[PDB]
DNA sequence: TGCGAAATTCCATGACA
DNA sequence: ATTGTCATGGAATTTCGCA
DNA sequence: TGCGAAATTCCATGACA
DNA sequence: ATTGTCATGGAATTTCGCA
């Protein structure tokens, strides 16, 4: 078998809904596999058009062999099947309610609630920091972060500090505050 | 004048005048019989004026003026005075064309990493597409690989917000641009410090000193051109098609694509390179390091047989960038304070301000 | 197709296909097994559609289209293929630049006398003077001796009234212009006719061809601004100086003035040749005979490395004029019909007319 | 002394006033003395101002050294003087009421005349006609034409038809009509 | 250790401003 | 205070296939 | 039948379109 | 059915002034 790299398998899934920012309720979420460098592109519904408009994006720069997705409604619509027929790429679905990436989509949902408290609503201008954020943190399994693996380079924005990504004592208590 | 003209009518020697000619009084002048015909010599302190009356006929330059003044006069070494004016013709000299070409131009080093240049620039205006009238194309230095946003103008706003999203993958050390409105406003400046990221500017009116990006621009619009040969020129929904497209063609002297030179390997696109199948991730990038390092470098071309190059304390003129009708060319001659290199010097220029500017939009002011 | 790479997969001798390699089947395909890697070798029918979609990604030239195709792919002679489609794409055939220069320049003859050609031509618009916007130029061939005309339009009307004037004084044999709308309308035919003038065109859109009256508009230009400089751009007073100005300024190769090539004596202007004193007019004059005769002709410069020049029956490409944006920049290709000289040609352009045109605006239409 | 030559001397003279032509009433009448070349001028009066507005037009062409003319009253002003001084031309005045030149201002006033009936008003549009009939007229005195001796060449429109230049039986009663 | 043809490399030309 | 670039397609040169 | 300096000629560069 | 041109000012080359 040969081995694995990057644009060959892509994972997507939506995050939402989230408080409006800008006109945006949700994230799709990309992370390439082999690199686990991660994508995020805001939209306004999880929907199949919402989905290829976002697509059509990334595809512009680079892409997959396969996406990979739970069975969502966007992603097993006919419309979103033929999109990816177009490009040939190969659509993969994990089964219904059943590793690295599994890790970055927890890293991407908590970085979120981190930020996202205090300012609910500027999480739009935000997007690219976090991605910035998740792509330049290093893997403790491989030597290297995403960004190092996608480029084979350094970066221009090393983020040396590792946070707390946990809630603080501030924090807690204004989020049980703002979720009322 | 009256002086000189005096011991030459006896017959003795002064310096300049050749002694094996005739010269005599005659109408109230002297004279002289020389081979082509009999010439006044004035005095002198009349010769100043002569080659002026002369020059401003036509404002006309060495040969064309001496011709006028040979055809009446005789002097001692009369180009040296003729040339004296010209040297001092503020009319002639922010009017005329320069007669020396610039020196070779240089060859900067291909940044050594994706990510340490982006050379950036507006396309445009173009017909309008979907409200869209111009193009933000970003070209990064070492790969080519370049990035298309469509805005409705070429604006520090829309800059920022095109950048917003590109610098979600990476974020540049240097952004190299022209001197336009949209890349020099404060606004934009904050933007880029905020970031970390220095701006870098072309000499003024000097594209070629942001060539990477104005030679991307070529095939951006050759391609869309081709693409929408007899349909209406609706370019907005091609962009991502053209974009796609030139990032993943070969440079023939290259042989490699700039997605290649990004990545190190080819994506889910047609006729994807597979040559890499059987090596790891990490075995392939030691291979893309050394292909980035060993890629084919220009050299600096030959002088060509008449250029000029700066010296630092020369006058020089730069050139008036949008010249109004039947206005000079020029504007009044500047010194040189500091040669940057062979090809850039900054220039003190009489107001007087310090001025980066390119050698190319210099001459060499003439007559010393 | 399927014939010839059956005989091959058994391991008998097919022309084009080295012996030496081994060839075969597997998933699904004939495969090879060459230095660079495994390719898949293609049946004959296969093969334009592959260097199509090759070519079609971004519309690239031979190597940056064969290097897409050999990632993929191995036949015999893939470039032949490759050439065969580039030659058939219109859009790149309309789109693509040259890169062939065109045959070295002509110098035709001097005209022999004055009055046997004219060349003529507009300037301007210019900023308002006296309500007026143009300026019509009219340059003898043989002597440059130049008339200066004012005109609120480069119209036909004007320029018969101007020409009325200036041929009180004498009638040329042909007049030269470009195909601007006022010397090419019915009405400026007949006055030409109505005079026993035969009326010369310049091939569309070459400057190069009226090179003369052209070159005069840059000393006209010139000398109006350096007159002009630091006052207000009130050019109308200034014609008549100019006019004047220039017609009796040395052309220091020639080392006559236009005045002086016309008349064959100075007249009562500053610094008045006098050379001619003792000379009654009629030896005068047969010096000028000989003085017009014996002028400077330049010759003919050495051809570019890499020029063309054209060949009867030869496909050919003439630029489009005025080419909207992002709209192709040549005509589709069409025939030589005539060679009238090495740099000017008849073709017959597909619709099909007959034009005339430079070579300067064509193009030979790549991969025959 | 030293052969004469063009430019030498013109003979500037006014012939009107003349019947209304597109608004102009006279002719300033330029003749090189050496060559017997003839300029023509319309002009609307007889006056200085107009005499210097038409001999700026031809000493844009060519400057003589002196001027001569009678001392008609445009031509003795001291405006008229002024210009002169201006440009280093020479006047010369011939005493009051006192070769080629004469017969070419005879030859003038008579091939006006002669055109100007049947059309005494289209004058105007025939001043560049008339002159270059003048101009490649043979003179029986020198074996050249004006045009051959200015420019030392034949020229393009030879007037090889020596005309009547007298007044038929038609026009003679026509211009006794006119003249009513 | 040399030949004819194919492959590859060279590089002038022109177009982005 | 900064700096030309590179697709293109014939020609020139090198390499390949074969003895 | 030769030297130093002045005069003249050569010619690349650029601008008219 | 038509076609480049020529002012410019440093450099290169020729000529002049003198022995
Ligand atoms: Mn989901
Ligand atoms: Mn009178
Ligand atoms: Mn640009
Ligand atoms: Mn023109
Ligand atoms: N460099
Ligand atoms: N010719
Ligand atoms: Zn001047
Ligand atoms: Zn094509």
């Amino acid at each position: 078998d040969r081995p694995q790299k990057p644009f060959d398998k892509f994972f997507i899934d939506y995050i939402g809904p989230l408080p409006p920012s800008q006109g945006y309720l949700y994230v799709l979420v990309v992370v390439d596999g082999m690199t686990g460098f991660t994508w995020l592109y805001p939209t306004k519904a999880p929907s199949t058009s919402a989905t290829v408009k976002s697509l059509n994006v990334l595809t512009s720069i680079a892409i997959p062999k396969v996406i990979h997705s739970d069975q969502g409604a966007a992603f097993t619509s006919s419309t979103f099947a033929e999109w990816a027929k177009e490009r040939g790429i190969h659509l993969e679905f994990s089964t219904p309610y059943h590793g690295k990436v599994e890790r970055k989509n927890s890293d991407i949902k908590r970085l979120l609630t981190k930020l996202l408290v205090g300012r609910p609503t500027k999480w739009y201008d935000l997007l690219p920091v976090v991605q910035l954020a998740l792509n330049n943190t290093y893997s403790p399994v491989l030597k290297y972060t995403p960004h190092q693996l996608l480029f084979g380079i350094d970066s221009n924005t090393p983020f040396a500090n590792q946070d707390t990504l946990d809630l603080t004592r501030e924090e807690e208590l204004s989020l049980l505050q703002e979720i009322r | 004048l009256d002086a000189e003209l005096d011991q030459l009518l006896q017959g003795h020697y002064i310096k300049g005048y050749p002694k094996q000619y005739t010269y005599f009084l005659e109408d109230g002048k002297v004279k002289v019989s020389r081979p082509e015909g009999v010439k006044i010599i004035p005095p002198q302190s009349d010769r100043q004026k002569i080659v002026l009356q002369a020059h401003n006929l036509a404002h006309t330059g060495r040969e064309a003026t001496l011709l006028k003044i040979a055809n009446l006069y005789w002097w001692p070494n009369m180009r040296k005075d003729v040339v004296k004016q010209l040297g001092r013709c503020q009319q002639c000299l922010i009017t005329n064309a320069s007669n020396k070409a610039s020196g070779p131009i240089l060859r900067p080093d291909r940044p050594q990493k994706p990510f340490d240049k982006f050379f950036i620039d507006y396309i445009g205006p173009l017909p309008p597409s979907q409200g869209y009238l111009y193009v933000l194309v970003v070209v990064d230095g070492m790969t080519g690989f370049t990035w298309l946003y469509p805005t409705k103008a070429p604006s520090t706003s829309a800059t920022v917000k095109s950048l917003n999203v590109l610098t979600s993958i990476a974020i540049p050390k240097v952004i190299h641009s022209d001197q336009g409105a949209a890349f020099t406003s404060s606004t934009f400046a904050e933007w880029a410090k905020e970031r970390g990221i220095h701006l870098e500017f072309s000499t003024p009116y000097h594209p070629q000193s942001h060539g990477k990006v104005e030679r991307k621009n070529s095939d951006i619009k050759r391609l869309l051109t081709k693409l929408l040969v007899g349909r209406p020129t609706k370019w907005y929904d091609l962009l991502p098609v053209v974009q796609l497209a030139l990032n993943n063609t070969y440079s023939p002297v290259l042989k490699y694509t700039p997605h290649q030179l990004l990545f190190g390997i080819d994506s889910n696109t047609p006729f994807a390179n597979q040559d890499t199948l059987d090596l790891t991730r990490e075995e392939e990038l030691s291979l893309l390091q050394e292909i980035r390092t060993s890629l084919y470098h220009p050299s600096t071309p030959p002088a060509s047989s008449r250029s000029w190059s700066p010296v630092v304390g020369q006058l020089v003129q730069e050139r008036v960038a949008r010249p109004a009708s039947l206005r000079p060319r020029w504007h009044k001659p500047s010194t040189v304070l500091k040669v940057l290199n062979p090809r850039t010097v900054v220039i003190l220029d009489h107001l007087g301000n310090n001025r980066t500017v390119s050698i190319d939009n210099l001459k060499p002011t003439s007559h010393q």
